[PDB]
């Protein structure tokens, strides 16, 4: 107990880490008055230690400020803190400014301007670029709570941080520059972070240049829309084209929250441009990105040029994307692409995106296929169920055998809405063979998926076309010799169990599980044991007690160990005994 | 009684969504698996259906894609050829997760041992710091090591089919030698235990110094001879990396299966298993790797 | 005459895109090819005719031709991935740019080239792209950048401080921001030769340049990629003063891997490399602490961690420095080694431990 304070100062690393952890406690013994006078200046002269024994400590003293007696006397932890944030190490010196960025809130706005701002002050001006990395993310805690000269000294500092010379320093402005610019009044920021964005956009080293473009969007959402095409814009356009192709990928990473922050005029003007110069990058990853983003921005637009921004100045270049040598590209596209659908109406889909939809419904990848089957549902809503089978059904029974089984287990996944939209009788005509061959297929996943499907298909239409169209080929296909088929045949019964109803379930479910128990393969044995358990509550307690019991009974004297234990299963959960 | 038993299922449920357990549950396991596994001969009769499946080096992700392909665990019998335990990132999920379903599930699972399977080879590669980083000493891995010395050298699916990592060895002739051969050792550097994890088939037509740093090459004559001595009609392996995934050598005498896709996530092999039915009729599922989507540093503890 | 020369500059200036097309302009590659091949022919050749107003000429064609924004890295990156197992990527318009790279290697080292002019023409943005372009993956490249780069730094000593400095912040960035980067070992070589070639009194900005650069590279995972040069560097930096042998080694002890194996086999061969050069004074200092660690190492369940441990043994000059100090170097090495003594699942490492019990007994009894 009191000796954890002895232990701290124990050579032993893994010790000293336990009595750290244990710190909150024994300052909870210590009372806050002897922690402030004795503990927390022990731990300033004796803060020199080992990466890990400071990151935690830093951790534990996040929860001090009301072990210190509350925010009256918070300032006792800065010192501490302070240390921390000079520490070389990253991970530390981000749990030390955090910790700060905490600390700011409880002190007295008063405090902030005595004792906090001083502090930021010197980690500003340490030697070290730590101290400065450290301090370039307190300044947007600090400066609403401060007066109007601190205020000026703290952005005069923000400027100093920002013109450093050392990179890394620069990097670390950069990156706090939005959010410094938030908390800042907007008449400061016209005239002070702006040439702080500016400069850091036009710097030697392209890892600045993205994050003040990736600051950029917070910059112009702080701004009103007047003041972007004269103090943003020309600094956009310039990113838009830079060399590196970090930048125009930062670019297009966040070119939806961009042109959101900067509404529809700026974007028919300034952007759509350089998203049509974004889309055909040299950089495979621009190209990528920018085909992601494409349906945000398409879904963005002004509903007045909507339709006739996205055929004349987008169309073209997703079609030329479409047909694109790499493959990410084409995979990324193919993930949004549906919901341009939407967006453009069922006449101009089926004029325009279906023939891409059934080039990329044959391109090689696998990835292309996936995504494009996946939101078929928004081109089925768009274009109806008429043209989509007579123009997507061919693609669909084609992508139905196709050898890459994920791509079948998305189709197969998609099928029941066809097969609702279709009506019962056209997939008992032309799709009803694919859902049961589906059923064979040698990847257990598929199996599963159409057996799932199947449990869709007969809740859709009903328990008597169930009767008389699955039932019958599923009891059939118990007959293959290979045993994971009759896995499948089980696996089917125990799904349409449920929907089938109690007297079809008992009139023709039951008899080929019981006969499927007896056979030879243990395998196929406890299946039907796992069966019986399943489907046993549908049943009524009187053919349950006539058939099933002795059937579970036998099955319980089995050679193999998982029969018994499945079989002893479903007679104890099922009550039959 | 059944409660551990449940807790078996419960602990193969946290598996399956790549949860490592903690130190005490997986020494629990292991010790729990040695018992299952002492008393399995060296070479261990098979079942007709089974799915025979080769080297996953840890690659968990690509596991669960495989367990897609074949089936369930409990549902579909599995027979795992060996290499589990390196050059994979999630090396120790894994392990335990095989070893779980074979405790859980002795009849419908068999683990072979592989050469990866040793304290050296597992050291200089990356399971033992996996094992560092994820439980902080050394007790997990000297668990999983001393259950590895457990593991059969060989198994036989209805006689006609035989299991084994590596390959076949010159001091070994006839299969009643391995069944002699004392597997409960970490592998010899040299020997016929060694030979059997190490060696490969090649077109040499004769026993010749491996490329690699232990163990021969056996030429065809040498797979037919020992097919005709034994009976067999095929020996099934998965030591040697396949592009294909699977691999037909010696006029079909030897099959090379492997089911570890994007080997070292660099490779980009396409996997291969092998399936046997009840009339044992071979047919071979092919797939590919499944889709994927600062850190502390390393003197931290 | 020169003109020829001039107008041959621009006409290599136009960049090609190989990367595209191999086939596309294959004649235009291969006129341009063969004009480089020819200007490097007559640089080697004729003499006392570099001129001055080609220097800014032949900086803005490198500039042009070389000076580019990297492509992404082809191998991936995360943890899954081993960097030593990462394959090299070529480059698709290498027979331009090694040739390019040739014709900037002879310009620099020709006789007739002279600093102080081409100091103006090459400044400190040139190094700074130069230094940006040790990115790239492809090991000959990297090589011809390692070359140029020593180059200039012998020749330029105006820059030298903007060199060392714009080679730190990458290093920072590597160690502190990214964890990822390919130059590391060409640039670890490059400062093994300025360590060489530094003066006596050291300056301070070498000391923490030691300390707070060349020893925290040790921290990232990616030290096996270039570890060899690290320790040629730090070794060599020892070499030049052995003061700073005591907080070397306690930034190692402290920077010791504690979850990667390899990693710990490294620290010890650097640290067997930095024992050869120990001072008798300066190894009192930090007797007691490398051998605390040392002990540790030795009681590893890892094999290859134990063997480098234990191969210290056969080193006599460590025998020769841990004589006069086996009073306070006994007490701490004699239990663990007695207690992996008792066995070990190896049986080599059971016979160096033997063998280094008897050596530690007979070479003292207490
Ligand atoms: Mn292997
Ligand atoms: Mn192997």
């Amino acid at each position: 107990i009191a000796v954890l304070i002895d232990e701290l100062r124990n050579e032993d690393v893994q010790l000293r880490l336990n009595s750290i952890k244990k710190l909150s406690t024994i300052a909870l013994a210590l009372g806050v008055e002897r922690t402030r006078s004795e503990l927390l200046p022990f731990l300033t002269d004796t803060i020199y230690d080992e990466d890990e024994v400071l990151l935690a400590l830093a951790e534990q003293l996040g929860n001090f400020t009301g072990l210190v007696g509350g925010p009256d006397f918070a300032h006792c932890l800065l010192p501490p803190l302070e240390n921390l944030a000079t520490v070389e190490e990253t991970v530390v010196r981000d749990k030390a400014v955090e910790s700060l960025r905490q600390i700011s809130q409880e002190h007295t706005p008063v405090a902030l301007e005595a004792y906090f701002v001083p502090l930021v002050k010197r980690l500003a001006s340490g030697d070290w670029f730590t101290s400065r990395t450290s301090a370039c993310g307190l300044f947007s805690v600090c400066y609403p709570r401060a007066s109007n000269a601190v205020k000026a000294e703290i952005r005069q500092q923000f400027r100093s941080l920002c013109s450093d010379d050392t990179p890394m320093v620069r990097r670390a402005a950069a990156s706090k520059l939005g959010e410094f610019a938030k908390v800042l009044e907007l008449d400061s920021v016209k005239s002070e972070i702006v040439p702080l964005f500016t400069s850091l956009a036009s710097d030697e080293q392209d890892s600045v240049r993205l994050l003040a473009v990736e600051a950029c969007v917070s910059i112009a959402q702080l701004l009103s829309q007047d003041d972007l095409e004269t103090l943003v814009m020309p600094t956009l356009r310039q990113a838009a084209e830079d060399k590196s192709w970090r930048v125009r990928y930062m670019v297009a990473d966040r070119f939806s929250e961009l042109q959101k922050a900067m509404g529809p005029k700026i974007t028919l003007n300034d952007l759509i441009p350089a998203f049509q110069n974004l889309l055909k990058d040299c950089e495979a990853e621009v190209r990528a990105a920018a085909a992601h983003k494409v349906k945000e921005l398409g879904e963005n637009l002004p509903i007045e040029d909507r339709e006739t921004i996205i055929m004349n100045q987008i169309l073209p270049y997703i079609k030329e994307l479409v047909s694109d040598t790499n493959q990410h590209v084409k995979s990324a596209l193919a993930s949004v692409i549906m919901g341009l659908s939407t967006i453009l109406g069922k006449e101009n889909t089926i004029e325009h995106l279906l023939p891409l939809f059934l080039a990329q419904l044959k391109d090689e990848c696998p990835d292309v296929r996936l995504n494009i089957i996946s939101n078929l549902d928004c081109v089925n809503e768009v274009i109806g169920i008429r043209q989509l089978s007579q123009s997507l059904l061919p693609a669909i029974v084609e992508l139905a055998e196709d050898a890459k089984w994920r791509v079948r287990l998305a189709i197969i996944e998609y099928m029941p809405l066809l097969a609702g939209q279709l009506g019962v009788e056209f997939f008992d005509e032309k799709l009803n063979s694919l859902c049961m061959a589906w059923l064979v297929d040698h990847v257990y996943a598929i199996r599963e998926a159409a057996t799932n499907n199947l449990m869709k298909l007969v809740q859709k239409f009903g328990t008597e076309w169930a009767q008389n169209t699955i039932v019958p080929k599923v009891l059939v296909m118990a007959n293959d010799p290979n045993y994971l088929h009759r896995m499948t045949t089980l696996f089917c019964i125990n799904a349409l169990s449920e929907a089938c109803g109690q007297e079809i379930t008992t009139k023709q479910m039951l008899p080929i599980v019981l006969k499927m128990a007896g056979d030879q393969v243990a395998n196929v044995r406890f299946n039907v044991a796992k069966s019986l358990q399943k489907i046993g509550p549908i049943l009524d307690t009187n053919a349950l007690q006539g058939e099933v019991k002795p059937v579970l009974q036998k099955l319980g004297q089995d050679e193999d160990m998982d029969v018994k234990y499945f079989a002893q299963e479903a007679i104890s959960v099922l009550a039959l005994a | 009684e059944k409660v551990f038993t449940k807790e078996l299922d419960q602990w193969i449920e946290q598996l399956n969504e790549c949860k490592q357990l903690s130190e005490s549950q997986v020494k629990s396991l292991c010790e729990k698996a040695k018992e299952i596994l002492t008393k399995e001969s060296n070479v261990q009769e098979v079942r007709c259906p089974v799915t025979v499946c080769g080297d996953v080096h840890g690659q968990f992700h690509d596991l669960m894609e495989l367990f897609r392909i074949g089936g369930k665990s409990p549902d579909t019998n599995y027979l795992f050829m060996g290499d589990y335990v390196d050059r994979g990132y999630y090396s120790v999920e894994t392990v335990t997760l095989l070893v779980a379903l074979k405790v859980r599930y002795r009849e419908r699972i068999t683990i072979l041992r592989g050469n990866h399977e040793s304290r050296q080879i597992t050291q200089v590669y990356g399971f033992y710091d996996e094992c560092l980083r994820k439980y902080g000493n050394a007790n997990v891995w000297k668990y999983f090591t001393d259950l590895f010395d457990y593991l059969p050298l060989t198994a036989l699916v209805d006689g006609q089919i035989f299991c084994l990592h590596g390959g076949l060895s010159p001091s070994i002739d006839t299969l009643d030698h391995i069944r002699a051969l004392d597997r409960l050792q970490e592998v010899p550097h040299e020997g016929p235990m060694c030979d059997l994890l190490w060696s490969d088939p090649d077109d040499r037509g004769g026993w010749g110094i491996s490329p690699r740093g232990a163990g021969y090459t056996f030429g065809q004559d040498i797979s037919e001879t020992f097919n005709h001595a034994n009976g067999l009609t095929l020996v099934s392996r998965a030591h040697q990396l396949v592009m294909e995934g699977y691999n037909w050598c010696h006029d079909r005498n030897v099959v090379t299966i492997f089911s570890a896709p994007n080997y070292c996530y660099r490779c980009g092999n396409q996997a291969a298993i092998m399936e046997l039915d009840d009339t044992l009729k071979y047919s071979f599922l092919q797939f590919d790797p499944a889709p994927r989507r600062r850190r502390t540093p390393d003197y931290f503890l | 005459q020169e003109k020829l020369f001039i107008q041959k500059l621009r006409q290599c200036c136009v960049l090609f895109d190989f990367v595209s097309d191999p086939l596309s302009d294959l004649k235009w590659k291969e006129v341009k090819r063969a004009a480089l091949s020819e200007m490097v022919e007559y640089i080697t050749h004729n003499r006392n005719v570099i001129t001055e107003p080609i220097y800014p000429e032949v900086v803005h064609m490198f500039a042009v031709n070389m000076f580019r924004t990297l492509p992404p890295s082809s191998n991936p990156t995360g943890a899954e991935f081993d960097p030593e197992e990462d394959e090299p990527t070529l480059e698709a318009a290498w027979p331009h740019l090694q040739l390019v790279y040739e014709f900037f290697l002879r310009f620099l080292e020709s006789p007739d080239f002279q600093p102080n002019i081409a100091k103006k023409y090459i400044d400190q943005k040139f190094v700074l792209q130069l230094l940006e372009l040790f990115d790239s993956e492809d090991p000959r490249e990297r090589d011809f950048l390692k070359t140029t780069l020593h180059r200039i730094y012998g020749k330029f000593l105006g820059l030298r401080a903007y060199i060392r400095k714009q080679i730190n912040n990458i290093f920072y960035r590597f160690i502190y921001e990214t964890e990822h980067h390919n130059g590391i070992a060409e640039l670890l070589e490059i400062l093994g030769s300025i360590i060489n070639g530094f003066a006596l009194p050291l300056k301070e900005e070498h000391k923490i340049f030691l300390l707070k650069v060349l020893l925290p590279l040790h921290k990232v995972k990616s030290l096996s990629v270039y570890h060899p040069q690290l320790a040629y560097c730090v070794v060599q930096f020892l070499e030049k003063d052995s003061t700073l042998t005591e907080p070397v080694v306690m930034a190692l002890l402290k920077y010791w891997p504690k979850t990667h194996s390899p990693k710990e086999v490294m620290f010890l061969n650097e640290l067997e490399e930095i024992l050869d050069v120990i001072e008798p004074s300066e190894f009192v200092k930090i007797m007691e602490p490398l051998f605390r660690q040392l002990a540790k190492c030795v009681s590893s369940p890892h094999f290859q961690v134990a063997e480098r441990a234990l191969y210290y043994w056969n080193n006599e000059y460590i025998m020769s420095l841990i004589s006069d100090n086996a009073a306070k170097i006994l007490p701490i090495m004699f239990p663990s080694l007695y207690r992996n003594s008792k066995t070990h699942w190896n049986k080599t490492i059971h016979g160096l431990i033997y063998n280094a019990l008897k050596l530690f007994m007979e070479m003292n009894q207490k």
